[PDB]
């Protein structure tokens, strides 16, 4: 919790090596993100912490296994710090594109933020509405006191 | 690696670790800050098996932490965190 | 931005309620579930009031609670399932008086999930096994045994899953020391989804499944599994082994069924309706709760269903089959979420909503003429009884409960100086408007005047040991009126006092002897009526006095004290020594003796000159100083007392010191109480000693629970006081106002609040303000309900209907059906129909409780909105605006549309005067006066509406919002607005383009319920799930601009509270004390927020809250920091909760945190109550 003071000076040297030719680069850098991420919680950095996040995510489409690894470690760490719901809104994208590798990949995304923290996505789940035949509302939420 | 963990419902039984790998995490091989005591599921301690080492399977003479991290991440809520050997048998290595 | 958290008054609401032997000696006590509180509750079978003897905060969500022990214990124990993947044991430890944690057992991840368990809790009767269960899946069962020093022992858990099913309720069956059993109400939903024709789900049966554990082989087995014919919420276990037989009851929709595997049929009996019921005829019937009683004897259960009404059910046996069902009506309480049957013969209901109840049984084996229901009766149709007035039953008790609040307002409405709560609470026909205020509510018993300015008052008693008070010494400043005591007051004249002279002192010395003091000299008189004039020499004024039982040490002009001491025999002795000091005192006193050793050595000594300074008074070192300290004013009263010894000095000005006595006074602690001069008066409180603090405001010092409390009178004035006890009032204080002579009494000990209760007709919703004469707005409406009109035409009708029956017409129920009416606050209301509704304005004084008005609207219209304002078209005017909803269905949602009210409100603001009804396309829910005008959210649509002579008139709209318009908020010509799942929104108004224009909004969805402003550019929030949240404009917003916005809002601060926040305000709450942030949550809970004064202040606390969490984590296994980033993580707020917890730890562990935080505990505890009285009380 000492390295609170200390992610703003940081954050430009991990910008430049998330964005490396180097696999190794980007895998250390994804630990040290992750490390961070969960030394700081509970203590208010989610402001820089989303702006590592904008730059853990080009990485989610790594074929490499290493990296992927460590890849989706900092994404959990960044789960515990900033929260599920901005996991959710990055991740609610991909899972019904046309293309069958995104799918796969933003799955596997989500159903690690499932299993952490599963009772927390009732408040963050968006809006979907009623087609001909089936209904897709929650309408106890929409109710007024 | 033919190696799994064994996920099983852990009870009552602690788990220990042997002289080599003592201060360490079961899960994720870290040195900072054990934190949670490692409860085994009770096939797992059994017979020539109580007592010995998770990780490794050698005698053990201490108890098995989780760190914090994997506390914080709620890695202790898992199934028993032995590891298994499926490339041989239960007499074997 | 950073704050901290402190609750004011704790939750009310009840969720659970068990009960049991938890001391373990042969009384019975009822721990009770709060949403995250647990509590210990003793009811006084002598005197029928239930006692509160322990609280403690989990930090987390307790969803089931279960009792039980060992074969041949005498203690019962605690089981508790959580929203923590843990399954914890809790004992009761009466010498500490808290919970101590047996076990703790972890099995799955946190919250309340869906296929970890701990929603369902069944304990074997035997006490050998528990069964957790979750909704879906996944079952766990423990094994409970004991070694030879009869500690409890826990085993490695066995599983009992079961996929694609969902459990509806488990149980424990008792079979007597047989392998124990559970059974469960399952529900396979496999097939359900897989047929597009939707009658796999149509058609898909409940089925009731026995579960049961091989105690010799480890291992569970399901023996018996059989559909049932409809399905059924809860079970019930019939007593079993040699005391009955071992099946369940099933309560299902309008029946009840006896089942057991075997050769046992199975017996089914329909529940009992109300003849000439008002309620729909499209509705069935459920049990909602239940309780069993099992003497040597006999058992019987009591049941109640959803209109309140307790049945006693009995079971019909032969040698070990059941063969019938009775059924009989026991009486009609409110609905409850639990209630206990005691032995010695009570009933505890707690209720789901509003107060709860503590009865006396008083009949059981019924000596009256009300006809039995039973399964062996034939019916083509059902059973049909009458309710009535209380028979079986007698109330004793009533716990307040503030449970739901719905709307708050603090403001000052009556002319007091503090600010009141103005609370809108209940549900339904039990609803209320509830004032609180801070202080102990005092019972005036009597109250008389006397001309003349009474400066001093006393009571006196005759001899040692009577046990009430003899005379009544009410002195003036030139004259003294001694009266008696007789319940018939009178003006003594045998007293022998004989007060021409002003009277300073009057004590009860020796056996049976009266001393009195006066600036003329001190006059001791015993049972023997003779004159011991003592004088002091000179002209020199004896100025203040101090007495006791044993000495009587006074000082005249100049500090001269005058030490006396009475021997064993019964007269004075002067001291050799006569002590000075350098100035005259102000003040001074001295300790009382006990009834042990002989008498005091301690004598404190006030002076002018900002000192306190105390003299011994052994015989050995009599005379000699001890201590000294200064003040920063001078003092006018001291009071040497217990409740560890103390010392209360009194500065005059408005400030109290309390310090610790020794002849090294360490500690100090202090309370600015003020206005005017402090005088301190001794008194008496719960047999225990208690202090009489004085000022504008009075207050009351006393310890209760080994806990000391500083609480003000909610009265007026006082001068002067002392002890009472008297068959009027065996504890009392004689008070005298000016121009006055009172006597009251006080009996409540604990009470942070206090309040007064004001009936209402339906559930408030809304209120506001009248600026001018300070009524009270309230607008009322129920769901599922019937306006009286509509009701006098059903029961009407109805007894047309029944007087066409064509039967001899001579005998006429009709008539007795249209005069009698039940109490719809007893009996409820007729709940009848789906979309219909029934809504009410109610114009109110809150001084008294008196409706001035009262408007009631047609049958399926919904007020949601209310205003009250003035029109800048029209002059200084008032106008009351209501929004209703027409036909509004919740589930799936429609409406048809919307009117607007229009009143005129006149007469001081005493009359409604109606104006038009404006018509609109969706629920107008929202309305805020705004420059001259109204803003009105209509469904989703934003506008401004001026008035107009016949209908409001439409200015200007926005049509960008999102969902739906819950709130709006105005500052200048910026416009927050709420909306249903986003979260605020920020509008601006353009005066002269006619613009309603968005510059920014939120980047998270919030479920908004409340919403304040706290400045120009900060909005405080509040959601559905129990989050608060405070946002704030970055400060390089452009107001002026034409996923949402561009500009976005920087969230600031987030907290989980835990329950439902539906008011936020920010104010003051006592006289010289700075703002804070107030907030009521649905569970009847207070609380508030405030800010830090310093750096060095919030990491102090910080550091307090990281060490708590640490070695004193949550009672059930949640962790504290988790619980508190429940759905969003903590941001800037520190747990107050947590941090006052250090002051119940154990002196070990206080001394370790405390080394810790390098202080010492006297220090810490301190710094806590330091903050507390800065904000609140
Ligand atoms: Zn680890
Ligand atoms: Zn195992
Ligand atoms: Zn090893």
């Amino acid at each position: 919790e000492m390295g609170k003071d200390y992610i703003y000076a940081v954050t430009p040297l991990l910008e430049d090596a998330l964005m490396d030719r180097d696999l190794v680069h980007r895998q250390t850098a994804s630990a040290v993100v992750q490390h961070m991420s969960l030394g700081v919680y509970g203590f208010g950095c989610e402001d820089s912490l989303n702006h590592l996040l904008n730059y853990v995510w080009p990485n989610v489409f790594e074929t490499s296994p290493h990296v992927i690894q460590a890849v989706m470690g900092a994404l959990e760490g960044l789960r515990v710090a900033i929260g599920p719901c901005r996991m959710l809104q990055y991740c609610l994208q991909g899972l019904f594109h046309p293309a069958r590798k995104v799918r796969d990949v933003y799955w596997k995304i989500y159903n690690s933020i499932y299993i952490g923290s599963q009772d927390a996505l009732i408040a963050h789940y968006p809006r979907i509405y009623n087609d001909d035949k089936n209904t897709y509302i929650r309408y106890e939420l929409d109710y007024i006191l | 690696p033919d190696l799994i963990f064994c996920r099983k419902q852990a009870g009552v039984a602690i788990g220990r670790l042997c002289e080599k790998c003592d201060g360490k995490c079961v899960i994720c091989d870290s040195y900072v800050r054990p934190c949670t005591l490692v409860r085994i599921c009770d096939e797992c301690n059994y017979g020539s098996y109580q007592g010995r080492c998770v990780i490794c399977g050698g005698p053990g003479v201490s108890d098995a932490y989780y760190c914090k991290e994997c506390t914080i991440q709620e890695k202790d809520r898992d199934g028993c965190p032995k590891i298994v050997n499926l490339g041989s048998s239960k007499t074997d290595l | 931005m950073f704050l901290y958290n402190l609750t004011l008054q704790r939750a009310t609401g009840i969720s659970f309620a068990i009960h049991g032997n938890f001391s373990g000696t042969k009384q019975q006590e009822i721990v009770v579930s709060r949403g995250k509180i647990l509590e210990l509750l003793r009811p006084d079978p002598n005197t029928g009031k239930v006692h509160t003897l322990l609280t403690v905060e989990v930090f987390g969500v307790i969803r089931s609670l279960m009792a039980f022990r060992l074969t041949g214990g005498t203690k019962d124990y605690i089981v508790v399932g959580s929203d923590s993947g843990r399954i914890v044991i809790l004992e009761y430890q009466p010498s500490k008086n808290m919970f101590e944690k047996i076990h703790q057992e972890t099995f799955g991840k946190s919250g309340c999930r869906r296929i970890v368990p701990g929603q369902f809790l069944a304990v074997d009767p035997k006490g050998r096994a528990v069964m957790i269960s979750a909704i879906e899946k996944q079952k766990l069962v423990y094994i409970l045994n004991r070694d030879a020093a009869a500690r409890l022992t826990i085993s490695s858990p066995l599983e009992a899953h079961k996929a694609n099913t969902l459990v509806y309720h488990v149980v424990g069956v008792d079979v007597g020391f047989e392998n124990p059993m559970f059974a469960c109400l399952e529900m396979d939903y496999e097939e359900a989804d897989n047929d597009p024709t939707g009658e796999a789900a149509a058609n898909t049966q409940q089925t009731l499944t026995f579960y049961e554990l091989d105690l010799g082989l480890n291992h569970v087995v399901r023996k018996y599994s059989e559909p049932l014919e409809e399905h059924g919420n809860f079970l019930i276990t019939v007593p079993g082994g040699s005391d009955g037989p071992s099946g369940v009851l099933i309560c299902s929709e309008n029946y009840i069924t006896y089942k057991n595997f075997g050769d046992q049929p199975d017996i089914r009996c329909p529940i009992p309706r109300r003849r000439n019921d008002l309620d729909d005829p499209e509705r069935g019937m459920i049990f909602v709760c239940s309780a069993t009683h099992k003497t040597k004897s006999m058992f019987f259960f009591l049941a109640q269903t959803e209109q309140g009404d307790i049945f006693k059910i009995t079971l019909e046996t032969d040698e070990d089959m059941v063969t019938e069902i009775r059924l009989k009506y026991f009486d009609t309480v409110p609905v409850a979420a639990a209630m206990c049957v005691l032995k010695t013969g009570f009933l505890f209901v707690a209720s789901e909503f509003g107060n709860h109840y503590l009865y006396q049984i008083a009949h059981l084996g019924d000596d009256d003429e009300e006809p039995e229901f039973s399964s062996a009766m034939p019916l083509e149709d059902t059973f049909f009884f009458q309710p009535r007035p209380l028979k079986n039953l007698v109330l004793v008790d009533e716990l307040d409960s503030l449970s739901p609040i719905l709307f708050c307002q603090i403001a000052d409405l009556a002319n007091e100086d503090t600010p009141q709560l103005y609370v809108a609470c209940g549900r339904g026909p039990r609803s209320s408007l509830r004032v609180l205020r801070h202080g102990l509510e005092v019972s005036e018993m009597a109250v008389s005047e006397l001309p003349g300015n009474p400066n001093a008052v006393w009571t006196v008693r005759r001899h040692i040991e009577d046990e009430f008070d003899a005379y009544i010494i009410v002195s003036f400043v030139n004259a003294t009126l001694v009266l008696s005591i007789g319940e018939t007051v009178e003006e003594v004249t045998d007293s022998g006092f004989l007060g021409t002279t002003p009277t300073l002192s009057c004590s009860l010395l020796g056996d049976d002897a009266l001393v009195q003091v006066y600036p003329d000299g001190i006059r001791h008189i015993r049972a023997d009526k003779r004159v011991n004039e003592w004088k002091t020499p000179g002209k020199k004024t004896i100025v203040k006095c101090a007495v006791n039982q044993r000495q009587v040490v006074i000082a005249l002009t100049g500090g001269e004290l005058v030490y006396f001491e009475m021997d064993p025999s019964g007269q004075l002795n002067e001291y050799t020594e006569r002590k000075e000091m350098s100035a005259d005192v102000v003040c001074m006193s001295l300790a009382n003796v006990p009834p042990g050793e002989q008498r005091s050595r301690f004598l404190a000594v006030g002076l002018v000159d900002n000192t306190v300074r105390i003299i011994s008074l052994d015989p050995s070192d009599c005379l000699q100083p001890l201590s000294m300290q200064a003040l920063p004013a001078q003092p006018e009263s001291l009071c040497i007392v217990e409740m560890f010894l103390y010392l209360n000095i009194g500065l005059q000005n408005g400030v109290l010191l309390r310090t610790v006595l020794d002849p090294v006074t360490g500690d100090l602690s202090d309370t600015r109480t003020g206005s005017r001069p402090v005088k301190l008066f001794r008194v008496r409180m719960q047999g225990q000693e208690a202090v009489l603090a004085m000022s504008s405001r009075s207050w009351l010092s006393y310890s209760y629970q080994s806990r000391f409390h500083l609480t003000p009178l909610s009265y007026e004035t006082l001068e002067f006081a002392s002890g009472f006890a008297s068959e009027q009032c065996p504890e009392g204080i004689v008070a005298i106002s000016t121009n006055t002579l009172r006597i009251l009494a006080l009996e409540k000990l604990g009470a942070v609040f206090n309040q007064v209760a004001f009936p209402l007709q339906y559930t408030p919703r809304k209120f506001v303000i009248h600026p001018e004469s300070n009524n009270l707005i309230i607008i009322e409406t129920d769901h599922n309900a019937y306006t009286e009109a509509t009701k006098a035409q059903r029961k009407q009708q109805m007894a047309e209907e029944m007087v066409e029956a064509a039967g001899e017409l001579a005998a006429e129920m009709a008539a007795a059906f249209l005069n009698e009416n039940l109490p719809e606050s007893i009996f409820g209301a007729p709940k009848a129909g789906n979309g219909q509704w029934a809504s009410v304005i109610r114009v109110m004084n809150p001084i008294q409780g008196n409706t001035l008005d009262l408007v009631q609207l047609e049958q399926n219209e919904a007020a949601f909105s209310v205003a009250v304002c003035r029109f800048s078209n029209t002059g200084e005017d008032w106008y009351v605006l209501v929004g209703v909803a027409k036909d509004l269905i919740l589930n799936p949602r429609s409406v048809a549309g919307g009117f607007v009210y229009t009143y005129k409100l006149v007469n001081n603001g005493e009359k409604l005067e109606f104006l038009h009804k404006t018509p609109v396309e969706e629920v107008p829910a929202a309305i805020a006066p705004f420059q001259g005008r109204v803003l009105i959210g209509v469904g989703k649509l934003l506008r401004v509406y001026d008035l107009g002579k016949k209908k409001l008139l439409r200015k200007c709209e926005n049509k960008h919002i999102a969902n739906y318009i819950s709130g709006i908020q105005t500052i200048g010509h910026r416009v927050i607005v709420s909306d249903v799942q986003e979260s605020f929104i920020w509008v601006r108004y353009k005066r002269n383009e006619n613009q309603l224009i968005i510059f920014a909004d939120d980047t998270y969805p919030r479920w908004v319920t409340t919403a304040s402003l706290l400045d120009y550019d900060t909005v405080a929030g509040a959601d559905k799930f129990g989050n608060i949240c405070v946002v704030r404009l970055p400060p390089n917003t452009n107001d002026e601009v034409d996923n949402g916005a561009s500009q976005k809002a920087e969230v600031i601060m987030n907290y989980h509270v835990g329950e439902t926040v539906l008011s936020l305000q920010k104010t003051t709450l006592i006289p010289g004390g700075s703002e804070s942030l107030v907030y009521t949550t649905l569970s009847g809970g207070i609380g508030i927020l405030v800010p830090f004064t310093s750096h060095e202040d919030h990491d102090f606390f910080q550091h307090v809250e990281m060490h708590l969490r640490s070695e004193h984590p949550p009672l059930c296994g949640r962790d504290h920091l988790s619980f508190r980033s429940y759905y969003f993580p903590v941001k800037n707020v520190i747990d107050g909760d947590l941090c006052e917890q250090f002051n119940s730890m154990e002196p070990n562990k206080q001394k370790n945190v405390s080394e810790e935080l390098d202080r010492t505990p006297p220090e810490v505890s301190k710094k806590l109550e330091d903050i507390r009285t800065r904000y609140a009380f």
